[PDB]
């Protein structure tokens, strides 16, 4: 069936770089959009941005434009989120989400999420 | 579903004709801009040189938003088309 | 940009009660609004899309409507399983942001 | 009918690309208009003030009709699309 | 294939809305051109007459190519549509 | 089957307001256009105008723009023509017509027509 | 606007005769022309659409053609049932007006 | 099946006019594009131009714009290439080609070609 | 306009060898490139279209790829029947011209 398998559990020092990732099963990455969402422990959800794997067409929420980027490897049906200059605020849970059936309207499938923390 | 195919084909063709008409409007617009430039460059500037505000910011802002809306609609069009391959 | 306001910060209701959650936009979304639900843990899931529909598998207890910049979700006959956090987001242009969210507790 | 679906999809995508190109042309047109305004506002007006017809009605009429034709074609496109639901 | 029909219909409708927005942008553009013409014709010309270069060639060339690209895309759209009848 | 059932037989005094109506059977009003036509006893046909029930988008022949308006109730599959300031010329037969199969080309189905007269 | 001119005011023919009705436009209709027929009473009905076609149920006796601003309808082998009033109208842009109409009588 | 049957074997004097032609079988000319190509004996291929029979919409390579034109008769499923002011360079082989299945991408079907020569 | 450059004028190879033919554009073709083959006589035929595909009936020996203004064709395990002239042309805008062509001989 259709699902997103997300991975990572990065414990890093301030100033570190972090790469989080997810893989697809049941569908081709090329035919869908991949979105990333950041959930701070107790503060709702912030949309980060998304990509179109067909042509590596990316778009980000201005808030994170200088903070993180999103890339992909179509040939392996995978997607990546690269975070840079990690600080205390970044501790959080990141989600990989995609639009499969509800095309043009809503995020459909979600990964289980990955937790990344920053500490001394 | 054969009628649906026929109707979509006719709908696409009419969309394309509307696009052609806008292109023509743009070519005519340039002719007008060049005509105005022509008169300024040919008579107004030379005469002033022999002898020797325009505020449209609100209108340009209105046009910028209208053009942006066109982008928002095309982007949505593309999202729907991706659902065809499945 | 277009921001979402989730008005109720927190709701409190007993089982069998009817509650509503309201969400407003800073701009015209052209009905591209969707609602999500999240438990204390795990990922969120899609409950209603297009702000007038139901997502597949969702109980008839959940419904909603709206237009312009004013939208709402209704929950009828609340069951213990219906208590959790709700979110609203839009899919018009960019950024496709989220509202603050509403927490519904049992009491 | 699978080929018809593929052909309509490709036809729509090319229509959308044509629309993107017209949008770009319009942004460039505004840059030209602002450039002309700039020179008038920066040099022509100040110099005349220190020292102290343009008839394009036929061209504007031509443009107005061309733009109207674009409206007539889109309206027809919408009428055909309604026949899909049946 | 019923979903493909629904998706193409929605994609066409969004294309048509984008076209409507470009038409509006063009009408607003003419209003700006006429406003500039107005000020030139009403104040600049009369004052100079009582008392008694603009180079945009590179910008116009850029616009001409952009408009041509729009034509190249529509022509390709039409070629694909002919494959539907078979 | 598909048909339009038109009604009314209004006998009014000059200056009166008249509302004529038709109902649909066999189809959904939301998916079609509704047109109205005015036939004076011996003078051919004049198109009045039409509406799109999906969004209440109306358009009228300028001749009748200040004379009559067209509205609708989608939920009951009905349509209405409201005439105002009735005078002697208005005596006539009005027709409810719609486009069902001949989409984009021609009026297809017609009601039987309603006669409205104005007298002292 | 685009107006329609129905040239023949009235035609007179016996049964079995062939007649024609011509209609001209004040502008380019892009072939969106349709023909209608009406009896002494009752509503009109659609006979030919797209100015080159037949409406469903219409006898082969009725045909037509045209282009640009010049269109026509032909009626072959007139039968008693074919005698009545004919109208032409266009579906391009707006207003979608009608021609004056032609009355065909038996004699 | 689908094929193009090309004909002609014109031996003409300098200054003469030549009409070359092809006929279609297995398909309707109205639904396809017809292209013409000129092959000089030992010098590769030059595209001449093409037409759209649906509306007689023609387009030519500027090199031959004043040299030859392309026309058609839809009712007989035929196409014609008219060459004028024939000189020594024109001796060659002309091909009738069309796009049948590979719509939007490539010339699909070709005729066998016709040879026209110019001599004193 | 957009012209095509066929770089190899002539290739020489024995049977079983692998050869390549390269073609470059003076402008962006948007991947609308197709390859053709011609024998000493007869008409040419289509071998690869869309510059990344195979034409129906074409042996797996023939393949190709490319992007932008740089495209190529590969021929693996050359057989006696594969020796002939190759051409490249584009289908973007107009004129839809051809490259000079490459002649592959047996030796
Ligand atoms: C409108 O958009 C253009 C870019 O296309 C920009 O250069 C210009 O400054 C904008 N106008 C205003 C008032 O911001
Ligand atoms: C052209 O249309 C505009 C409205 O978009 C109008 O203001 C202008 O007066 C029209 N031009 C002429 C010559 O009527
Ligand atoms: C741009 O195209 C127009 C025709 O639409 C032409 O009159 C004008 O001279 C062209 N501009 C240049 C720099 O060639």
């Amino acid at each position: 069936e259709v699902q997103l398998q997300q991975s990572g559990a990065d414990l890093v020092k301030p100033g570190a770089s972090v790469k989080l990732s997810c893989t697809a099963s049941g569908f081709n990455i090329k035919d869908t959009y991949i979105h990333w969402v950041k959930q701070r422990p107790e503060q709702g959800l912030e949309w980060i941005g998304r990509i179109d794997p067909a042509n590596d067409n990316f778009k980000y929420d201005p808030k994170f434009q200088g903070k993180a980027t999103i890339t992909t490897d179509t040939s392996s049906n995978t997607a990546y989120l690269q975070l840079s200059s990690l600080t205390s605020e970044d501790t959080a849970v990141y989600y990989c989400a995609s639009v499969i059936t509800t095309t043009g309207y809503a995020l459909d499938y979600w990964g289980q999420g990955t937790s990344v923390t920053v500490s001394s | 579903n054969a009628q649906a195919i026929a109707n979509m084909k006719n709908a696409i063709q009419n969309t394309n004709e509307a696009v052609k008409q806008l292109q023509l409007a743009n070519k005519q617009t340039l002719a007008v801009i060049d005509t105005i430039r022509g008169e300024i460059n040919n008579n107004i500037i030379p005469v002033i040189n022999q002898l020797s505000k325009i505020d449209i910011g609100n209108q340009l802002a209105g046009i910028n938003q209208t053009l942006q809306n066109a982008e928002d609609y095309i982007e949505k069009s593309e999202e729907f088309l991706k659902g065809i391959n499945p | 940009d277009i921001q979402m306001t989730q008005s109720p910060a927190s709701l409190s209701a007993s089982v069998g009660e009817t509650v509503t959650i309201t969400c407003r936009a800073s701009g015209n979304i052209h009905n591209y609004l969707a609602w999500y639900q999240q438990k204390q843990g795990k990922s969120p899931q899609l409950l209603v899309y297009s702000a007038k529909t139901l997502a597949d598998g969702v109980p008839s207890r959940f419904s909603g409507s709206g237009s312009g910049t004013q939208y709402s979700l209704k929950i009828n006959s609340l069951q213990p399983e219906d208590f959790g956090s709700y979110y609203c987001q839009h899919f018009w242009s960019s950024p496709r942001t989220f509202g603050g969210g509403t927490k519904l507790e049992i009491k």
